[PDB]
């Protein structure tokens, strides 16, 4: 009827998951005004009397939407891709999030405009104690924002160089890992992008990941459709490999191969496919059923190197092909310590060691711009409905 | 214009160069066996949504020839260096000839080591055949602990005849070592 309209609708500015919660109309308008505030412009009248009528608003409010200097910076944790990750505190709440950077400038040069959209929702929507949460997402002229609960356990890279992991340990920080896969395929997604630089510390000891740049929601019969390839290329699976410039068609058991490569990186020390050339580790993954292979060690338990080589082989064989369930089940995961559910219950194989609010000791140590428009770009374009905030009881 | 890379294959006759290009650029595996001499395939390949074109030169293994084949690599971005995988006389061979004329006329492009027929490793006939002269069929990593002696950049292996894919895994990785440069 009528009520209903006026109704349907307001619930539908508070509504987060939505594509226009208030939030996200501000990040609207905030991106045009961006966008037309030229000389080259405004030689047009309607540009010109109309960002007149809104100057005195949108300066009165870029000043409050969460803006970035809110935040005062501790270390600099992470450079990557575009830009930085840094530990930050609020200025005011005296609250330490990780805040991650993303330089909007070459973002639009790498030609990626969107790859983000699917971390966004999924570290802020599938409330997960394997999902590094994410509180507040905000945007401004030069760069985005992801304020990201901080993770002072360090990557599983930190790890592995600085112990030389025991069985007793690969059958934790494994299982701990299956458990958080067979949450992000189960929210419907597939990650991708599955390497010790992703899996994070929580404060406990046990374990988070965060990076899903790469993700990607499963079609309507559980595959995906995709002739790029993407992610780290030690732990890159063989089908989103030969995908690369072909009809590329994949489920999840593009993630199991990943953790394999993984149980293998903990217990041996060096990478299963490792070679000198970015195309040299490529060909040792391409002749795997020939290429792969362990040391001098029949200390590798028989039942170890024996899951290895059920995750590390062709899809349509490869362990986990049948359900999330037969992986649970391998002789590997025999102990006296656990079974499944409890597993984050538990308590950690190495628990970090922290001495304040941001103990970065697990970490290691470490401006350019846009061109003028002459018509009109749309370059702050389709990074509009970005913004989120918490507050949602 | 697309981008474009040009690709040389030599190797000791009948080790199957011409199986392969053929297999790959025609999409039918060769009826009858013609000692090739020159022939130049004109492929097409694809890396992340993205076009490149192919140039492909098939040769003489025949030293016969020797005084000719050489008139392909001028100006080549990538070269593959073939051995039958059923004959370990053509592996010693890609050492005492092909990674010296190689490392010659082309010192400038990458080269490949690839082991072509691989399916007849596991044929009762073949080995058979290679015990009745001390010989037995090459080994991956006799394969590769020949590429890493020599200076190839990675080693990979291939039965032209059987799965199509083994081929395409091929002219994948070597596209890359054209574009990656
Ligand atoms: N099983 C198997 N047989 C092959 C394969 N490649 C070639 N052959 C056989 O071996 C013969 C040699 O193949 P070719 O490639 O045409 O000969 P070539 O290597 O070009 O030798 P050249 O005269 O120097 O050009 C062919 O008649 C095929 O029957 C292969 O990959 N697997
Ligand atoms: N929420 C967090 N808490 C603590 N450290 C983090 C957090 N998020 C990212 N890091 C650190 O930043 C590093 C990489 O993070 P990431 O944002 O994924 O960079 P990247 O651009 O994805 N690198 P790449 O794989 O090439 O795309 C990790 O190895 C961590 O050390
Ligand atoms: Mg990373
Ligand atoms: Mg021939």
């Amino acid at each position: 009827s009528f009520e209903t309209r006026f109704e349907k609708m307001d619930n539908l500015l508070r509504d987060p998951k939505s594509e226009v919660n208030s939030d996200c109309l501000l990040d609207g308008l905030d991106a045009l005004v961006y966008d037309l505030d030229f000389p080259a412009l405004r030689k047009n009248k309607n540009i010109d009397n109309f960002l007149s009528r809104y100057k005195d608003t949108i300066n009165k409010i870029r000043d409050l939407r969460m803006k970035a200097e809110d935040y005062e910076v501790v270390k600099v944790i992470g450079r990557g891709a575009f830009g930085e990750v840094q530990l930050v505190r609020h200025k005011s709440t005296r609250k330490v999030y990780a805040m991650k950077l993303l330089s909007k400038f070459e973002m639009i040069k790498r030609s990626d405009s969107a790859f983000f959209w699917e971390e966004r929702d999924i570290m802020a929507f599938a409330n997960s104690p394997w999902v590094v949460q994410l509180f507040y997402a905000f945007q401004d002229d030069r760069y985005l924002y992801m304020v990201m609960e901080y993770m002072p356990g360090g990557d599983l890279v930190n790890l592995m160089s600085n112990y030389d992991v025991p069985e007793k340990w690969a059958r934790f920080y494994t299982a701990e890992v299956v458990l958080a896969l067979d949450a992000i395929h189960s929210m419907g997604f597939i990650h991708r992008d599955v390497k010790p630089d992703n899996m994070l510390l929580d404060k406990s000891g046990h374990l988070k990941l965060a990076d899903f740049g790469t993700c990607m929601k499963m079609n309507k019969e559980g595959m995906v459709r995709c002739d790029t390839a993407v992610g780290t290329p030690d732990y890159i699976s063989p089908e989103v490999l030969k995908s690369q410039g072909g009809d590329g068609y994949y489920g999840r058991e593009c993630d199991w191969w990943s953790v394999g490569v993984f149980l293998y990186e903990m217990l041996v020390g060096d990478t299963p496919f490792y070679a000198d050339s970015l195309v040299g580790t490529y060909s040792k993954i391409m002749n795997h059923k020939n290429s792969l292979t362990f040391p001098d060690d029949n200390d590798i338990s028989k039942e170890a190197k024996n899951l290895i080589c059920a995750f590390l082989t062709d899809r349509e064989v490869r362990l986990g092909r049948n359900g999330v369930e037969e992986i649970k089940r391998h002789l590997f995961f025999k102990n006296d310590q656990w079974a499944w559910e409890t597993l984050r219950d538990t308590v950690a194989p190495v628990v970090p060691d922290l001495s304040s609010d941001i103990d970065t000791s697990n970490f290691d140590d470490l401006e350019e711009t846009f061109p003028i428009p002459k018509a009109f770009v749309g370059n702050q374009l389709p990074f509009v409905g970005f913004t989120y905030y918490s507050n949602r009881r | 214009q697309n981008v474009k890379c040009k690709i040389v294959v030599v190797g000791d006759s009948q080790c199957g160069k011409t199986a392969l290009l053929h297999v790959f650029a025609k999409d039918c595996f060769p009826e009858n066996y013609v000692p090739t001499v020159f022939e130049n395939y004109t492929a097409s390949f694809e890396i992340d949504t993205q076009r490149i074109e192919l140039s492909l030169w098939d040769t003489s293994g025949s030293p016969y020839y020797d005084n000719v084949r050489p008139l392909s690599y001028p100006d080549s971005d990538a070269v593959l260096i073939c051995f039958d995988i059923s004959r370990p006389e053509t592996l010693d061979s890609v050492l005492k000839k092909w990674k010296g004329e190689i490392q010659e006329f082309c010192p400038n492009t990458k080269m490949l080591l690839v082991g072509c027929k691989s399916d007849l490793r596991t044929d009762v006939s073949t080995l058979v055949e290679l015990s009745n002269h001390r010989q037995t069929p090459v080994s991956y990593d006799q394969g590769a602990n020949m590429a890493k002696q020599i200076g190839a950049a990675t080693y990979i292996e291939c039965s032209a005849l059987q799965s199509e894919n083994s081929v395409r895994d091929i002219f994948h990785v070597a596209t890359l070592a054209c574009v990656n440069k």
